[PDB]
């Protein structure tokens, strides 16, 4: 579709087919099929997860402004305490997620291969594409055009870069991403990454 | 304390060397005017020598009975500086290197003469070629993974 | 299968009895040793069913844990004891001499026979009440058998383990032990110090 | 120029700029930070 850079070609390879198609890549990772087909799950995965992360990193924080709660910052939620120790919680979820990704990447192997429930045979998710498993993870049956995929890619996408700034600017300014742009906002032009 | 060192911190013999080499460096100064330039460099030379010897007893470096630093390599986590880190960024740009020259190995193999595309070097393309190799440990690994890594 | 999605091997055709295509190294690929293989696991799943009803049914009477009755014999002297009452022949190379003797026999009388199927099911004499006497129900108890036995041998692995983590401590000690408190009293604490 | 242009992609030539611009850059990394024997970060 459109040129991440007017005035290049784009790779042959990337023929327009996979959605958020910008012919992006100058370093030619994906020449081989089977990379692409890798990159490609690996890619929706890291921007899904990237997403939910910059969600739960960010508005917990802007309680501030509102004043509804009282929550630590996102760097200092590990260390308070909690109900279990952090040693148990660590291992159901390993726990927990080993079954959960195991099952996740028999289909990327063989298509098709794990649709159906283990327990109740009765139960079944209906066919579709790798990444997009459907049935019960899509109660409300949204349409999944191809806009919708791409929207989907723009904001993981986004939300990585975000992840990578909200991670570099607390090593740098050790404050919180918030609290960054209200100082930012009150004098632009002299708080910058240049501080002077 | 690991092989029974001692910290450089609490080292008397560095600080007995430290005494020496700055003593050594002050005697050649009385020959000079302290206006002179010659004066201006031994002072320069002291400064650093402090410098370093101050640096030398932050980092948390081990010394034995002679007042000299010792490296420990056996993989304990207090030493990662001396050895773990820099031999993990030296891995990294050998691959790089090693990368980009089997990349333009491979890319002029199909051409009627390789052999003189060696020694002239065909410039514009090992310049693009020079930049995919700072991601050279993913492409390496799936190249082995699909077998294309090892020739038939 | 172990794990559905996954191919399985050309020689797990899936008939004989436990068989779900487990064999991520292919250990089994040779005829000659796959064949063995199967009488190897048969016998050290029947030893390792006896031992587990004889480690927590003398520590369910407070007799002591299992590693606790070893501990006498590397004393000088050391007597052997027999629900709380020494035994008169608990001397260690009495017991030393009448063990190796016992099963030297036993085991090579084992290894001379030369038919397949009786290293497994040698049936005749060892089967009194003649449960095999139908050959429906018969693959049915040898599924039962196969997969109760890797059971045992999982619980047993389970009580080694947990040993060296808990030195000095029995099975039902642990349990006991984690009843208690679930959500502080677990593997974590072992994994991460 | 062409020939102008192809004598300085041979060997020695290109060798020599590119490891008079390495030691160039070596020289004035330990010249920044000096007496480097552990890497603290
Ligand atoms: C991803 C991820 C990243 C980048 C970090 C990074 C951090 N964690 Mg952390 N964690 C992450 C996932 C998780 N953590 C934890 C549990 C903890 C604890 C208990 C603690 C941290 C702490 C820290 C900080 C260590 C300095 C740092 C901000 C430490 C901290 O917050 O000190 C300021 C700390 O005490 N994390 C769990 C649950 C098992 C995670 C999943
Ligand atoms: C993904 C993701 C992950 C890993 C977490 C993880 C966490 N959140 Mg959280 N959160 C997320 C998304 C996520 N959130 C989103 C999308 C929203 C909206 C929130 C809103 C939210 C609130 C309002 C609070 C947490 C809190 C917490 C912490 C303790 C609660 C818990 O997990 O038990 C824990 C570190 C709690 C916390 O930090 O204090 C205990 C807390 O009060 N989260
Ligand atoms: C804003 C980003 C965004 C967008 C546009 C989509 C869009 C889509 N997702 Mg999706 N997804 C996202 C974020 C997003 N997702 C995240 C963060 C996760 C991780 C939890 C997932 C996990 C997920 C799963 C597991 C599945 C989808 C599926 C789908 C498709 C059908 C459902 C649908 O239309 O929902 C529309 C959603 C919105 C309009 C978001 C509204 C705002 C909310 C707060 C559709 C293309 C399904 C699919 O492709 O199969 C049919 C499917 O099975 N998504
Ligand atoms: C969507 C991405 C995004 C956005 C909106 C911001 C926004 C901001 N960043 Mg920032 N940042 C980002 C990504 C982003 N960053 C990434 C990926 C990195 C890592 C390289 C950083 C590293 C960074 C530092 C080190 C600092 C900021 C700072 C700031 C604030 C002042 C603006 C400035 O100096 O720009 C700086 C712009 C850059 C460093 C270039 C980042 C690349 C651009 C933003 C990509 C998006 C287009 C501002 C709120 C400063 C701050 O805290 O202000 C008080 C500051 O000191 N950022
Ligand atoms: C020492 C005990 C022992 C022995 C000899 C065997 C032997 C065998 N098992 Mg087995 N198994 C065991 C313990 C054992 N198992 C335990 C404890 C479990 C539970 C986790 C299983 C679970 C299991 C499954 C699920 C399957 C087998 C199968 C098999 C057969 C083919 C695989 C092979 O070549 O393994 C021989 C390998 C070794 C002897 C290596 C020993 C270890 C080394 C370090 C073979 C007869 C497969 C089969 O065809 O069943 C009939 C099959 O599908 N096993
Ligand atoms: C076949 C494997 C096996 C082996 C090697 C042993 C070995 C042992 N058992 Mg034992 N036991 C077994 C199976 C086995 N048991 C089974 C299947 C049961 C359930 C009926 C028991 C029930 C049992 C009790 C109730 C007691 C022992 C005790 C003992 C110890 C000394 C006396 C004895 O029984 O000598 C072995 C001779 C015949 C089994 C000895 C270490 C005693 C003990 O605690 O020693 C201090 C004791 O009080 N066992
Ligand atoms: C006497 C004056 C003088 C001064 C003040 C400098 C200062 C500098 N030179 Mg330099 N140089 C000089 C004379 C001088 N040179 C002469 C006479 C030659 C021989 C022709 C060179 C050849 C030379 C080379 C080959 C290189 C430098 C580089 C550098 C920079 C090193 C810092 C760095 O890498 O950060 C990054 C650079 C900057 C922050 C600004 C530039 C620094 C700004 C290095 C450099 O620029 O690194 C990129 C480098 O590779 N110099
Ligand atoms: C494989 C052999 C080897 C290795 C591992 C090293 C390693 C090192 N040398 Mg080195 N060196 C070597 C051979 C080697 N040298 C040889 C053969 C010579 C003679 C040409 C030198 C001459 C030399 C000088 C002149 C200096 C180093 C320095 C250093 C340190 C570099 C500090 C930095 O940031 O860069 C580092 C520990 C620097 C240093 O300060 O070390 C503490 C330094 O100034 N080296
Ligand atoms: C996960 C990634 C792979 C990890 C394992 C890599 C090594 C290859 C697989 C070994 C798995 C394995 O058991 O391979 C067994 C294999 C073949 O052994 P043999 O030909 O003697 O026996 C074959 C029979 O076991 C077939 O049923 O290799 C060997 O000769 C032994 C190598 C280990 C020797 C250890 C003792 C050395 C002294
Ligand atoms: C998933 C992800 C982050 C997820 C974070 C999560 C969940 C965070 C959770 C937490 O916060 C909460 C929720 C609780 C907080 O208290 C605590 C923690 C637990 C910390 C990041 C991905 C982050 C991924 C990133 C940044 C990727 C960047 C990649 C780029 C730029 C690639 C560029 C190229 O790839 C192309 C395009 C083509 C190549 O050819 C050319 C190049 C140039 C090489």
């Amino acid at each position: 579709k459109g040129e991440w850079l007017p005035g290049l070609a784009s790779p042959d390879y990337l023929t327009g087919s996979l959605a958020g198609d910008n012919g992006f890549d100058p370093l030619g990772l994906a020449e081989d099929p089977e990379n692409l087909k890798w990159f490609v799950q690996a890619e929706l995965v890291n921007g899904r997860w990237a997403m939910l992360g910059v969600a739960g990193m960010l508005l917990p924080e802007v309680f501030t402004k509102i004043g509804i709660i009282n929550v630590p910052e996102w760097y200092d939620a590990g260390k308070e305490q909690y109900f279990a120790s952090s040693s148990t919680l660590f291992v159901i979820e390993f726990i927990l997620f080993h079954y959960v990704e195991i099952r996740r990447w028999q289909d990327i192997k063989n298509p098709g291969s794990v649709n159906q429930d283990p327990i109740f045979k009765q139960y079944s998710l209906p066919k579709g594409e790798v990444g997009y498993p459907g049935g019960i993870f899509n109660p409300l049956n949204f349409a999944p055009t191809q806009e919708a995929k791409e929207k989907e890619l723009a904001n993981g996408r986004l939300a990585m870069l975000a992840f990578l700034g909200f991670v570099v600017q607390h090593n740098v300014t050790g404050k919180g991403p918030f609290e960054n742009l209200l100082q930012h906002l009150s004098d632009p032009w002299h708080n910058t990454i240049v501080q002077t | 304390d690991i092989s029974g060192l001692t910290p450089c911190k609490d080292s008397k013999q560095f600080a007995k060397r430290e005494k020496q080499q700055i003593k050594k460096l002050e005697s050649s100064l009385k020959l000079y005017a302290p206006e002179s330039a010659p004066a201006l460099a031994l002072n320069a030379q002291i400064e650093k020598t402090k410098r370093r010897f101050d640096n030398y007893g932050k980092y948390g470096l081990l010394c034995g009975s002679d007042g000299l630093p010792h490296l420990i390599v056996n993989g304990d986590q207090r030493h990662w500086g001396e050895f773990i880190t820099p031999g993990i960024l030296f891995l990294y740009i050998a691959g790089w290197i090693g990368w980009v020259g089997r990349s333009y190995l491979i890319a002029i193999s199909g051409e009627k003469k390789p052999a003189m595309k060696e020694i002239i070097i065909d410039v514009p393309l090992a310049s693009r070629i020079i930049f995919r190799g700072f991601i050279w440990p993913v492409a390496a690994y799936r190249e082995f993974l699909n077998g294309d890594l090892i020739a038939k | 299968h172990w794990m559905p999605g996954e191919p399985r091997p050309a020689y797990l055709d899936g008939s004989a009895p436990g068989d779900f295509g487990f064999d991520p190294l292919g250990l089994g690929e040779v005829p000659a040793n796959l064949e063995r293989y199967k009488e190897s696991e048969l016998i050290h799943c029947r030893w390792a069913m006896l031992a587990v009803p004889g480690i927590l049914v003398p520590e369910a009477l407070g007799y002591g844990n299992w590693v606790k009755a070893q501990e006498w014999a590397a004393l000088p002297g050391g007597q052997a004891t027999y629900l709380g009452n020494p035994v008169p022949w608990g001397t260690l190379p009495t017991i030393l001499a009448i063990e190796f003797l016992a099963i030297a026999f036993v085991e090579h009388q084992r290894s001379m026979e030369k038919d397949p199927e009786k290293k497994k099911y040698p049936g005749g004499a060892f089967d009194p009440l003649g449960y095999s006497k139908d050959p429906k129900k018969l693959e049915e108890l040898k599924v039962k058998e196969i997969k109760n036995g890797r059971l045992a041998l999982l619980a047993f692995v389970g009580f080694c383990v947990q040993q060296s983590a808990y030195p000095g401590t029995g099975p039902l000690e642990n349990l006991a032990t984690h009843l208690a408190d679930p959500w502080h009293n677990n593997i974590g604490d072992i994994v991460i110090p | 120029m062409r020939d102008l242009k192809t004598y300085l992609s041979v060997a020695p030539v290109l060798s020599t700029l590119w490891f008079g611009s390495l030691a160039g850059l070596l020289i004035e990394i330990n010249r920044l930070f000096p007496d480097a024997l552990t890497f603290p970060f």
